[PDB]
């Protein structure tokens, strides 16, 4: 199958900027009657996807005069070029030249922003939870930018790996910024034979982690 | 208006087969392709098989043989999708797009048809309270939340004080344990409100018709 992989994952980006994807091949594009059939699409959150370009650089009807298709061979960039606040979404580029037609990963487009911090909060198990068996800690990570950061759980002066789940938010329109909570899950006995549980925050604003406990 | 046009979400369990519709409405039929694409959950875009009008024959990508059967019934503008012995895999929204015979594009999608496959039965949900554990704000603020757990099927409808809070409220993402979802929202609010002033946060799951108040009260 021909293997279509894109970089960055997501692209920041302040509107206005001009931008790239650069989607790339595992085998060659050209094809025998000449033709090179590589697309992209703009899948907006939520939608099924919209054709963008088509053989290159032939941009679809209606789609905005600001892209540009370039590439050979295996190497092909999409340009935005002053970008407009309804550009945002994930773009694929796909093969049509070798059966199966294959598609790329995707190159979210977000907005970039100033650095921001993770206010994060830990909160111990509800009295109505350990009433019926469970402990679930639970550690909001909130509005921090940018998307990378680490969380570990260190529960017992040691790390925790199982009954951690994490889920983010998408990028927090309101003020470009993201969240993310994860909540360690314990059996109501296991948890109460043991004192202090840290949530623990690793993030470029921090010089040294920003991490949060309680104990009993 | 041209499109293509597909039934709603499924619900199924393990080996129920489902017939996936995409009714074609706007352009002619016959001479465009119907060709089926699979977005599955973080996973890529898989291109499935595609059925040409004019011969009748399905072409599939062995990837999906013997499970998944395209069909169509032409005079009434309709391709479908079935698939057999439902396994979790396949849980994903399933998109018919119309392909061209000139450039090989798809360029007219279908909105998606979302298969969930899965055998919980409907579980109402345990909303937990998440009050601060006399933790004591760094600046001037607070971070209550509510903990929604174990249940199925989605969607859970999370509000604070009956809509009344809005910025500051971070609902997050489903995610499972052991097929029952879990998942938690979190209000921030001025430490001269709670607990001041009271903070309920509303969990309703149309699914069991359950409404669950719970009302954040000092820890
Ligand atoms: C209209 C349509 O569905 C389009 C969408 C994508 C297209 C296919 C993309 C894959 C492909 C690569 C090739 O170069 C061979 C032709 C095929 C297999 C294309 C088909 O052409 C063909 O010649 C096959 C049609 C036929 O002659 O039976 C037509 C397709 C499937």
């Amino acid at each position: 199958d021909v293997v279509m992989t894109q970089i960055p994952l997501s692209l920041p980006v302040n509107l206005g900027d001009q931008a790239s994807i650069s989607c790339r091949s595992s085998q060659s594009l050209i094809h025998s009657n000449g033709n090179t059939y590589l697309h992209w699409y703009l899948q907006k959150p939520g939608q099924s996807p919209k054709l963008l370009m088509y053989k290159v650089s032939n941009r679809f009807y209606g789609v905005p005069d600001r892209f540009s298709g370039s590439g050979s061979g295996t190497d092909f960039t999409l340009k935005i070029s002053r970008v407009e606040a309804e550009d945002l979404g994930i773009y694929f580029c796909s093969q049509s030249s070798h059966v199966p037609p294959t598609f790329g990963g995707g190159t979210k487009l977000e907005i970039k922003r100033a650095d921001a911090a993770p206010t994060v909060s830990i909160f111990p198990p509800s009295s109505e939870q350990l009433t019926s068996g469970g402990a679930s800690v639970v550690c909001f990570l909130n509005n921090f930018y940018p998307k990378d950061i680490n969380v570990k759980w260190k529960i017992d002066g040691s790390e925790r790996q199982n009954g951690v789940l994490n889920s983010w938010t998408d990028q927090d329109s309101k003020d470009s910024t993201y969240s993310m909570s994860s909540t360690l899950t314990l059996t109501k006995d296991e948890y109460e034979r043991h004192n202090s549980y840290t949530c623990e925050a690793t993030h470029k604003t921090s010089t040294s982690p920003i991490v949060k406990s309680f104990n009993r | 208006q041209i499109q293509l046009v597909q039934s709603g979400p499924e619900l199924k369990k393990p080996g129920e087969t489902v017939k996936i519709s995409c009714k074609a409405s706007g352009y002619a039929f016959t001479n465009y392709g119907v060709n089926w694409v699979k977005e599955a959950p973080g996973k890529e875009l898989k291109w499935m098989g595609w059925i040409n009008i004019y011969t009748g024959e399905p072409t599939y990508v062995d990837d999906f043989k013997g499970r998944f059967a395209f069909s169509l019934e032409t005079s009434a503008s309709t391709a479908y999708l079935e698939i057999n012995n439902l396994k979790n895999e396949d849980t994903a929204t399933y998109f018919c797009t119309r392909g061209d015979y000139v450039n090989w594009y798809f360029d007219v999608w279908g909105a998606g048809t979302t298969v969930t496959v899965s055998s919980a039965k409907t579980t109402p949900p345990s909303v937990y309270p998440l009050a601060p554990g006399s933790a004591a704000q760094t600046n001037s603020m607070v971070t209550l939340g509510c903990l929604v757990k174990g249940y199925f099927p989605e969607p859970v409808t999370v509000t604070w004080n009956s809509g009344s809070l809005s910025s500051g409220v971070h609902t997050f993402p489903a995610v499972l344990q052991s097929d029952l979802y879990t998942l938690s929202s979190s209000v921030t609010v001025p430490s001269s409100p709670r607990p001041s002033e009271t903070v309920t946060c509303n969990v309703a799951h149309p699914a069991s018709s359950t409404k669950v108040d719970k009302k954040i009260v000092p820890r």
